[PDB]
């Protein structure tokens, strides 16, 4: 059985984080933890959730079970549970699953996790800079920088930490030192992406969140969110952008 | 030109 | 003479409660309050407003009049009262209504109330199952269901209240026991209604407001609405959906 | 070298106020302060700002210059800008303008002013009825209004000054006396506006700020509004609609 | 299958 | 009927 009881905004947090790229996933309860992972149906995106027992106020289970979930019904569901508003979900049988909350319970069925597409391996990525910061910021420089451009070039050295769009008649970029950062090791990197990946991305966090950026050159980039008061990580990776002819 | 490229050619 | 002050929320509230249904209506100015009802051109569903006196800060009549006003004007026109602005409604002549609010004077030609579709009668409907709660609750319970299925079923005995929906690969289903339930005679019944209804209905009610449901088997529910602070009383009638072959 | 420094809102405030408008504009940054006038592509509206020196945080300069800007392009980064934000506007070179707020440095290549549309003058009208009235106000009765018509007459006597819309089936007058208006000098005067027109000047303003109305008799109307705490002058003046055969 | 009834069904 | 007027009509 699978018995756990979290409050809205963790539950409504990583099905967002997760229907963000795909629409039905594998959720992995083990006894550390929620995990889940997916890469989007482009082949260029993934995220990498995590969620330990600690955060929940309640989490019980008999062993480590595997399910297989709609996520786009249960991201239409969550809409209805409030932030402040505690729910429970609940596996009995191996076929359907119960989430409650309110005056209200919600059953649906499951899906055989063999008849979803494998999860992909987390990959081992050793990256130069390492950039610590307020999520909400990064948000919003994307934002800023989705006025100008499509794409966005992620630039560090010593000097700090950079993200910068072009436009033909004008450009924009955000920048930080060290003293501005929470952490930062001055790795060199340098890396394009696309614009909507980041904004998708940052629809999950806010001010107060942290942000871990693991950038290198013309390498996929590492966003590690850490949301929720640091009651959940939400991992995404995203491939880069390549310039040719 | 710019191309996107595809996430498995890192975990490759 | 016709010469009344309300506030904007309680005029709001019966324009809109009204126009949810039809366009145009008689309102009737009685001694002892303001009556009005219709159906709408469905055929399915009736909504009678009764307003008491004493809700009104001013009420002054010199007989029982009765008028026929064009509801989507009205309701167009109280967008631009606010919920704690005083309204004046005055009828000098016997083709024109005033609307005084601010510094704003809003005149509109009256509709011969003998030109619009006469109103229902008052049904006499005894049902077994009595429910009163809080409508902000039902509210949210239908809004939940609006995501399952296009229609809901209202089901009552000794077990309590409930409201389901269900849908091809899920379902949902709302509960309270009569010590959640305000009153509670757990009489049995069992209806189906079409979820687009109750949400229209729905929009006139808050948390705070108290709603009593009177529900039978395979027939229409009462579903009255007491809201403004207990200023107004909306009773919404509406016809079910039978299964066949 | 043009180097200033002012508040979220008051940039906010004049790039909407223009952009509503023209799209390109002539920004002139004199000793006293910054100013800048536009007429819309109908030959309709004008529009005149002023912003004096001390509103700004910083103000420095080392002569009078004038900037070609596509308002477009700094209305849309604006909406990236916080109210309580504080933003620098810089010009070095004389062919790129940018725009400083939080850690974000934003740039544009400059329009050379010559070949933006030479702004028209700034007229002399000598108009009977000089109103002084709560910006905000105005903002509601045209809102009311423009649920009638799509015009309006500003009516103005000894009784007081009046906005008045007239649709097929109702009416809607708006009435302030002396008593009412923070100034009146109860000037006879009588004309016809486009209430579009009008609610397009009022997304610049909100209660609080105030709004200073001469008004004529089918001659063009003088709109002064003075917002953002008395930082920001804005000018509209409105060319009339006239009734005939 | 599935009909919405009248309202004057009852009322009647 | 109802036309518009110019603004250069009266700065004019």
């Amino acid at each position: 059985m699978i018995d756990v009881i979290m409050t809205g905004e963790l539950l409504k947090t990583v099905t967002r984080a997760i229907v963000a790229l795909v629409s039905e996933a594998r959720i992995h309860f083990l006894e550390k933890g929620l995990h889940s992972r997916a890469v989007d149906p482009a082949n260029v995106a993934m995220v990498i959730v995590d969620i330990p027992k600690d955060s929940f106020e309640v989490y019980n289970i008999d062993e480590e079970k595997t399910i297989g979930v709609d996520m786009d019904r249960i991201f239409d569901i969550s809409k209805s549970i409030s932030t402040k508003d505690l729910v429970e979900l609940i596996v009995e049988d191996e076929s359907t699953l119960k989430v409650k909350f309110g005056s209200v319970e919600y059953k649906v069925a499951l899906i055989d996790p063999s008849a979803i597409r494998k999860e992909p391996r987390i990959p081992e990525l050793e990256l130069p800079a390492k950039i610590v910061m307020d999520a909400g910021e990064f948000k919003k420089a994307i934002a800023a920088a989705d006025k100008i451009s499509d794409q966005v070039i992620f630039r560090s050295d010593k000097e700090g930490f950079r993200i910068e769009a072009k436009g033909d008649v004008d450009s924009i970029v955000f920048h930080m030192t060290e003293t501005e950062l929470i952490e930062f090791n001055g790795g060199e990197a340098r890396s394009m992406f696309s614009v909507d990946y980041l904004k998708e991305f940052c629809k999950v966090a806010g001010s107060g969140d942290l942000l871990t950026i693991h950038l290198g050159t013309n390498y996929p980039v590492r966003l590690v969110f850490e949301l929720v008061g640091g009651r959940a990580k939400v991992e995404y990776i995203l491939a880069p952008r390549i310039e040719s002819e | 030109k710019t191309t996107q490229s595809t996430l498995d050619s890192f975990f490759k």
